[PDB]
């Protein structure tokens, strides 16, 4: 079983570091596997269901 | 609010749940504009069967009758779809398999599966039915296939 | 000469981690501090300090 | 309830001459590039495609575009109003040449094909020349074109062989347009219509072969009964074509070429960026309407 | 980021492969080049920082 | 008791009432124009409650 | 299978009045700039002269009328809010899972509005620096004209 | 209290900025890379 | 950044990034002799034993 991404409404933590540098270009040519964008109307916490 | 909940009256398995999972956000035509709906109305292959010969005009001729709806959620007991009002701003996601690049100010139209039926037909053997998907295509190829098919 | 830890950090699956590890197929890291954000004190925006 | 106001800023102020020419055309349907509200001067008008014009590349563009109406011209900037589907507005008749709209008509939005004085306003405060479309009632909007399509064809026969066309017979039946009991003398000195006349004449020779080749294949017991009636309207000389003189790979490419000039010529006259006027005042020139795309 | 503000188009990638070669020929084996340079100890310190 | 819970979901999902400004009396024209202008000015500010008041609008066409 | 960590950037921005760029501009924030259309402040500038005793006509005092205008700059930041996110802001809630879902609607609207309010403090520093660059002629021109 | 890295150039004190950090976060090109 | 040129303004973006572990296995080797294990048990003999 491979570890998979999930968009569940986690209580995300806050880091001192910034992460923003080179992300838009790194999404194009993959710096890292298994990502997912979220544009404007879908960038939120998804509704909890179980 | 507007939505369509569609029952799966028997059950469904774990392979065809992963088959319906990859086909999320795709426009299918369905029969009636009721809130409740069964499996027999959602297929475009209620006319496009395997043991009989298809009729790509009559399949397409069937497609300007139906209401058109976008999938949101795939559940093992149900399929919850959202519909499309006849004058409505909405969102459509380019899932469709022969990848043609769109842009802003283009002109789409819905076509029957005209290059690969086997890609569009995924069979739901737990209920004795197969659900068949159309393909949304800009009209520069919408017309040009109907020029070629005749 | 530098200063650093003498031992590793411990992580034990004792407590409420063990129930979801057995009943479900998953397990948190630090379930307790993770619980105090969701149910004990909701709608508090993340802040680095 | 909802905002529709496209504020077009300008990098420089307008001239005193250039301001007053835009003050006249304060009710005017304009094509416009994008739907958002902060735009530059290069997004409005047909000057993105028309500032050596071509017909079908503008006519297909006017369907896919976002239309908008002037409302205010201040010195440093403009202000427009976006026109939604089934949205009531208030258009002023301002278009040169004047055509005298009527209430309960169906105004269609056409590309301009008259001179560069009636169509565009030349601005030199910014380096752009805004181009206004041709808003003509739909029944007059095709009679103004199907007669100038006649003029553009016969002015090419008399260029190759002058003894075949009578100039005095030509400008007696083409330059006059009769609609609504009124006669409009148009203004013709036509590189706009050099896309249609090469599509309508390239279709002119494929139809006599194309309707015999499509009848000899569709003959059977299950023939639709109305085609027995239109089996006689086809002339005598068309029913003497030998279809054996062209090869089978040549008769495919005289259908696929033919069916594309059947549809793409039919589509541009059944384009629907039209708007239904329900009130019009002949001396104030202000008309209420509702837009209706396709 | 000054080389790829606009994005990696076709003309940026050829302008980066040109810089992979020029940095490979000049600045390789940098601690071996500190002997023959007259500046020397300040060259490695700007290389290694 | 459960019908009192439904009495809130009805009265919180209704459209806002159309303003009635009396044009015949004098001091009832002042109290009616003011509640247009004191209520529109809180449907424009960028806070969360002023964005809460801009979402209740029901645009039915005529 | 584990879940070993969950992390997220917090964006902080140094606003306009805290940068060093405000050492090159004067900031007088007004209540509603939509009230006035154009600023047309007029200045009467008067130069001094040197008293000469030479054969030309005597020196007369000089005024120069300098007409300073106000350029206006307009900014808009756009924000999308989901339709299922709107619908549970109005809805009545009593169970503790519908408080932590209502917390998901109030931590999205307050995050998609501190987005657009952040974008206007980025819009100050852009539209001051774009003004400073449209009035900065280069060295090779200005060094000799400045002499 | 304004934080800036000042420098003395002959006789004048001049602050030195670089606003490239707020243009590398939003992925818009910096206006001083002409 | 919001700026009011002829640009079409961007809506809000969001990235979600997933990371995974990587297992590692180490081996070793011990060879214990025959009589070494054999005489680990018998005792109470002579002091040489």
């Amino acid at each position: 079983m491979e570890a998979t991404l999930e968009q569940r409404p986690f209580p995300y933590l806050a880091t001192e570091a910034n992460l923003l540098t080179q992300i838009k270009e790194s999404a194009a040519d993959g710096l890292f596997k298994s990502f997912q964008l979220l544009l404007g109307k879908d960038a939120r916490e998804g509704s909890v269901r179980f | 609010d507007k939505s369509i909940v569609v029952n799966l009256t028997s059950r469904l398995f774990a392979d065809e749940l992963a088959a319906l999972q990859s086909k999320i956000g795709s426009v299918l035509p369905l029969g009636d504009c009721h809130r409740l709906q069964n499996i027999q109305a959602l297929g475009l292959g209620c006319v496009c069967s395997r043991e009989t010969s298809p009729d790509y005009i009559q399949i397409m001729q069937y497609l300007s009758k139906c209401t058109l709806a976008v999938l949101e959620e795939v559940r093992p007991d149900s399929l919850r779809l959202t519909r499309m009002d006849p004058s409505d701003n909405l969102q459509i996601k380019n899932v469709y398999a022969p990848f043609f690049q769109w842009d802003s100010n283009t002109q789409l139209a819905v076509l029957p599966p005209l290059f690969s039926r086997k890609d569009s037909t995924i069979v739901l053997e737990s209920n004795g039915f197969d659900i068949v998907f159309p393909m949304v295509v800009p009209q520069q190829l919408g017309h040009a296939i109907l020029q070629q098919l005749l | 000469a530098m200063s650093g830890p003498a031992a590793y950090a411990s992580y034990v699956v004792r407590g409420a981690n063990l129930v979801t590890a057995v009943s479900y197929g998953r397990a948190m890291r630090n379930f307790e501090q993770f619980m105090a954000r969701i149910v004990d004190h909701p709608n508090a925006l993340p802040s680095v300090e | 309830a909802l905002d529709k106001s496209i504020v077009v800023n300008l990098t420089s102020r307008l001239f005193a001459d250039e301001l007053a020419a835009l003050q006249s055309k304060i009710g005017s349907v304009l094509p416009l590039g994008d739907c958002h509200r902060l735009q530059n001067i290069q997004a409005l008008g047909l000057g993105c495609v028309c500032s050596s014009p071509d017909y079908i590349q503008i006519m297909q563009y006017l369907s896919k575009c976002t239309l908008a109406v002037l409302e205010e011209v201040r010195p440093d900037s403009l202000r427009l109003t976006r026109m939604d589907p089934s949205d009531n507005l208030q258009i002023k008749n301002v278009y040169a040449p004047f055509f005298q709209w009527d209430s309960n008509t169906q105004l269609a939005v056409l590309p301009p094909l008259f001179s560069r004085k009636d169509s565009t306003i030349v601005l030199e405060s910014n380096g752009f020349d805004i181009v206004f479309p041709m808003v003509v009632p739909q029944q007059l909007g095709h009679a103004i074109l199907q007669q100038l399509l006649v003029y553009h064809i016969y002015s090419k026969i008399s260029a190759g062989a002058p003894g075949d066309v009578n100039m005095a017979e030509l400008d007696l039946y083409t330059t006059n347009v009769s609609f609504m009991g009124r006669t409009y003398r148009l203004d013709v000195d036509l590189r706009v219509l050099d896309d249609l006349s090469m599509y309508l004449c390239i279709l002119s020779a494929l139809v006599p072969r194309g309707c015999l080749r499509l009848l000899t294949a569709l003959v059977r017991h299950d023939r639709h009964p109305l085609t027995e009636v239109f089996e006689g309207v086809v002339p005598d000389e068309v029913t003497r074509i030998d279809l054996d003189q062209l090869s089978v790979p040549d008769d495919i490419t005289r259908m696929r070429v033919m069916f594309s000039y059947l549809q793409s010529l039919s589509s541009i006259f059944n384009l629907g960026p039209r708007l239904h006027v329900y009130a019009y005042s002949a001396e104030t020139l202000a008309a209420s309407c509702w837009y209706s795309p396709r | 980021p000054v080389y790829s503000e606009r994005g990696l188009k076709k003309a940026v990638k050829s302008d980066m492969v040109s810089m992979f070669k020029a940095h490979l020929i000049e600045h390789s084996f940098f601690l071996d080049k500190a002997e023959l340079m007259t500046r020397g100890k300040q060259y490695v310190l700007t290389m290694l920082s | 008791e459960n019908a009192a819970r439904l009495g809130r979901q009805v009265l919180g999902l209704l459209p806002p009432p159309t303003h009635r400004v009396s044009l015949t009396r004098g001091p009832e024209f002042a109290r009616g124009v003011r509640d247009l202008l004191s209520k529109y000015a809180a449907s424009t500010r960028p806070t969360v409650g002023s964005l809460h008041e801009a979402l209740r609008q029901a645009p039915f066409r005529q | 299978e584990a879940l070993l960590g969950v992390y997220t950037n917090v964006v902080e921005f140094v606003k306009f009045l805290e940068t060093a760029l405000a050492a090159a501009c004067v900031n007088t924030e007004f209540k509603d700039l939509r009230r006035m259309i154009d600023g047309k402040i007029q200045f009467k500038i008067s130069m001094p002269t040197i008293a000469h005793g030479d054969g030309r006509r005597p020196n007369k005092q000089r005024q120069y009328i300098v007409m300073k205008a106000c350029n206006k700059h307009h900014i808009g930041a756009e924000i999308e809010l989901a339709a299922a996110d709107i619908e549970l802001l109005f809805a009545e809630k009593e169970t503790p899972l519908d408080f932590t879902e209502y917390a998901g609607a109030i931590k999205t609207i307050t995050s998609a509005l501190q987005f657009g309010m952040d974008a206007l403090e980025r819009g100050l520093v852009d539209t001051v620096l774009a003004v400073k660059l449209r009035h900065a002629p280069p060295v090779f021109i200005l060094k000799t004209l400045g002499d | 209290r304004i934080a800036a890295s000042l420098v003395k150039i002959g006789d004048k004190f001049v602050a030195i900025e670089s606003l490239q950090r707020m243009y590398n976060e939003t992925q818009f090109p910096c206006p001083l890379n002409r």
